[PDB]
RNA sequence: AGACCGCCAGCUAAGGUCCCAAAGUCAUGGUUAAGUGGGAAACGAUGUGGGAAGGCCCAGACAGCGUCGAGUCGGCCUGCG
RNA sequence: AUGUCGGCUCAUCACAUCCUGGGGCUGAAGUAGGUCCCAAGGGUAUGGCUGUUCGCCAUUUAAAGUGGUACGCGAGCUGGG
RNA sequence: GCUGAAAGCAUCUAAGCACGAAACUUGCCCCGAGAUGAGUUCUCCCUGACUCCUUGAGAGUCCUGAAGGAACGUUGAAGA
């Protein structure tokens, strides 16, 4: 069976 | 020609000779016996 | 041994030359070389060969008894000559031949030409029979062999080459 | 046996009264002119050297020059060797024509494939193309996987992928000879050979037969 | 004061000439192997090729015993996948005789730059003919 | 086999001594022909070395065909293959 | 944080061989087979159904081989499960 | 398979000899001398003067500038 979800998004942050 | 890890005289007529390190039974009379170890 | 033990005489019209271990017996039938093997001593001493192993070989007496053997058959070449008989057995199996060269035909779809080699002849009593004819033992049989791998006899009739004597066993065909 | 160079003039095809259409490349076969004998004695295998057509005198260098002037032959467009059989025999200077092929039933023909440039894999090497649509990626044409994984962890010399393609010597084998006409300097073969018009031709009897 | 050390410029390299008939393969190379890197002499130094330039002739009469001339397998790859050859020592021989005892010395010397210079002096050749007259070479018996 | 530090001294341990790579191409007597050594079993087999009995044998054995003339037959234990 | 079934694309090796090649035995007359030995050079379907791998089915083929390669291959595609 | 002993016979095997497959090595096609083991052949070119130094495959000045190459330009069924 599958041992991993499938790949997903972070959500948005202040980057710098 | 029957190759097996057991080879035999299955009658008198039957002559065990090693031949280029390798046992045969060879049979003049019936081709059947004719044996290599194997 | 045993055989090694036996000096072969040398009848008279037969010229040996030992050369080292290299043989040549010459004849009115023609002549033969060899080349013997290392553990063999030999020596022609009164008319007659005689075998023995040499010092520093295990496999001495073995290789004395091949040397013996050979040189035998070496004598009998070069005064009687040796033969060798092939019947032709099969409808329509036929041989002719022409010079050196043996024109077989043996049920195939083309011609059959053997070219024979140096030393051999051979001849055509009948159509279903060869006689070959030559000095050398070895050659003599090699030849005779080649002739009856070109239709090996089959087990049901007995159809293709043979030996003259040669025992062929048939065998009938599975019944139903 | 020796072969000729020559120049690939162009296709054209003979119709037979039987009402056959041969299509045929037609080959300029200039006299070939001998300018070196190689022998064994002192090049260690036996090969004649040949020059063939013309060169204007001022694009000939004075080392070129010089071997065309040892041989006493006009300078060519360039120098090829054939390899020579044991029973063949050249001697420097000597013209040799066309009609060496005149008993020669089919020839091989070496030249310069035409260039194609950095060729992709379909192309290149027939592979397949991925799906036009059903969501394809930007992978249409694309080669790909190109190895398998941790084991062996490489891809494996002489994998097939993009590159240059064409542009590099090609033979083709066992080409009929049509017709050899010794008067024209053309010998006529059945078929299509590598190149494009005007470039040069060696042309051999054929290895196989 | 401080053990000698040889100076490859001051370093006297002698040649020899060798006959590879009939002698057996393994036991002729390390003789050259041993004077090819100059084991031999008392300026041995492991940093510098002291050996000796030796000829071998007659390689293609190189001796091996038991089955060896039938069974010994010399095996390489192409580097292309697939590309293990392999050729037994007879047909080795036949192609190429003088591979065998370049190939036994190679593998008998140290491997590095200094390895590679050791094994340029040995010069190999199948008959029994060379061109090095000019280089004076002492016959050395092995 | 238990490193306090230094030495371009020496002797040893395990392991080694043809070349890579320090040291025996050491000595004496055996064995193996399989590159066995340098991967493995039941089991198979006139491989070959050693050992102890036994059957037959110049009143002629065993093999080949009454004939020919010396060792031979078939098991046991065991080494190496 | 070593992305997971199947498909696609691209493969590569093993040989316990599916085809083609060589051979022994056959309860092998022939034709056609059976079985075992040697052999890895090249070759080795398209479709219907189902996410399928598989399988069943249709119709081919000389043959539609068996396995290894992170159950080969998502920084190459797909995303049906 | 042939000849052939060990083992008076027999035995394709121990000596020796012969056949034997798309596998192997060649033969066919292409690359290929950085093959540093850097190979061969043919042709072409260069035949000045002087000074100094720690004196050697040394440095410097003047004169000389070849064969050929490259650049540039017009370009190509050659090409990012
Ligand atoms: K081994
Ligand atoms: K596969
Ligand atoms: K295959
Ligand atoms: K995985
Ligand atoms: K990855
Ligand atoms: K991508
Ligand atoms: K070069
Ligand atoms: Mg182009
Ligand atoms: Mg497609
Ligand atoms: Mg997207
Ligand atoms: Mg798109
Ligand atoms: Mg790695
Ligand atoms: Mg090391
Ligand atoms: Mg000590
Ligand atoms: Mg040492
Ligand atoms: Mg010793
Ligand atoms: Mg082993
Ligand atoms: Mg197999
Ligand atoms: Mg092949
Ligand atoms: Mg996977
Ligand atoms: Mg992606
Ligand atoms: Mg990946
Ligand atoms: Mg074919
Ligand atoms: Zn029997």
């Amino acid at each position: 069976p599958p041992h991993r979800p499938r790949p997903r998004p972070l959500p948005w942050f202040p980057p710098r | 020609m029957k190759v097996r890890a057991s080879v035999k005289k299955l009658c008198r007529n039957c002559k065990i000779v090693k031949r280029d390190g390798v046992i045969r039974v060879i049979c003049s009379a019936e081709p059947k016996h004719k044996q290599r170890q194997g | 041994s045993r055989v090694a033990k036996a000096p072969v005489v040398v009848p008279a019209g037969v010229d040996v030359k030992i050369n080292g271990q290299v043989i040549t017996i010459k004849g009115k039938n023609g002549e033969l070389t060899r080349t013997l093997n290392d553990a063999v001593e030999v020596k022609h001493a009164d008319n007659t060969l005689t075998f023995g192993p040499r010092d520093g070989y295990a496999d001495g007496w073995a290789q004395a008894g091949t040397a013996r053997a050979l040189l035998n058959s070496m004598v009998i070449g070069v005064t009687e000559g040796f033969t060798k008989k092939l019947q032709l057995v099969g409808v329509g199996y036929r041989a002719a031949v022409k010079g050196n060269v043996i024109n077989l035909s043996l049920g195939f779809s083309h011609p059959v030409d053997h070219q024979l080699p140096a030393g051999i002849t051979a001849e055509c009593p009948t159509q279903t029979e060869i006689v070959l004819k030559g000095a050398d033992k070895q050659v003599i049989g090699q030849v005779a062999a080649d002739l009856r791998a070109y239709r090996r006899p089959e087990p049901y009739k007995g159809k293709g080459v043979r030996y003259a004597d040669e025992v062929v066993r048939t065998k009938e065909a599975k019944k139903k | 046996m020796i072969g000729l160079v020559g120049k690939k003039v162009g296709m054209t095809r003979i119709f037979t009264e039987d009402g056959v259409s041969i299509p045929v490349t037609v080959i300029e076969v200039e006299a070939n002119r001998v300018t070196q004998v190689k022998d064994l004695a002192n090049d260690g295998y036996r090969a004649i050297q040949v020059t063939t057509g013309a060169k204007k005198a001022n694009r000939v260098t004075k080392p070129e020059a010089g071997h065309f002037a040892k041989a006493g032959v006009e300078a060519g467009r360039g120098l090829w060797e054939f390899r020579l059989a044991e029973g063949e025999e050249f001697t420097v200077g000597q013209s040799i024509s066309v009609e060496l092929f005149a008993d020669v039933k089919k020839v091989d023909v070496t030249g310069t494939s035409k260039g194609k440039g950095f060729a992709g894999t379909v192309k290149r090497w027939n592979f397949r193309t991925q799906d036009a649509t059903h969501g394809n990626s930007l992978s249409h044409r694309v080669p790909g996987s190109i190895g398998q994984n941790q084991t062996p962890g490489k891809v494996f010399k002489g994998k097939k992928m993009a590159g240059q393609m064409g542009n590099e010597r090609v033979t083709v084998q066992s080409l009929d000879v049509v017709r050899v006409d010794a008067e024209r300097n053309l010998l006529l073969v059945k078929g299509a050979v590598p190149g494009a018009t005007g470039s040069d031709l060696i042309v051999k009897p054929a290895v196989k037969a | 004061m401080k053990t000698f050390t040889a100076k490859p410029e001051t370093v006297k390299r002698d040649w020899y000439v060798v006959d590879a008939t009939g002698k057996t393969l393994g036991r002729l190379a390390t003789e050259l192997a041993r004077r090819l890197r100059g084991k031999h002499k008392a300026e041995y130094t492991p940093h510098v090729d002291t050996g000796d330039y030796i000829i071998v002739l007659n390689a293609d009469k190189v001796a091996v015993t038991g089955n060896k001339r039938t069974d010994k397998v010399y095996y390489h790859h192409t580097g292309h996948i697939g590309g293990i050859k392999q050729a037994t020592f007879e047909e080795m021989i036949a192609r190429r005789p003088e591979r065998v005892i370049e190939i036994a010395v190679k593998g008998m010397l140290p491997k590095g730059p200094l390895g590679r210079a050791m094994f340029r002096k040995l010069k190999v050749y199948a008959g029994n003919e060379h061109n090095h007259a000019a280089q004076q070479p002492q016959v050395l018996d092995i």
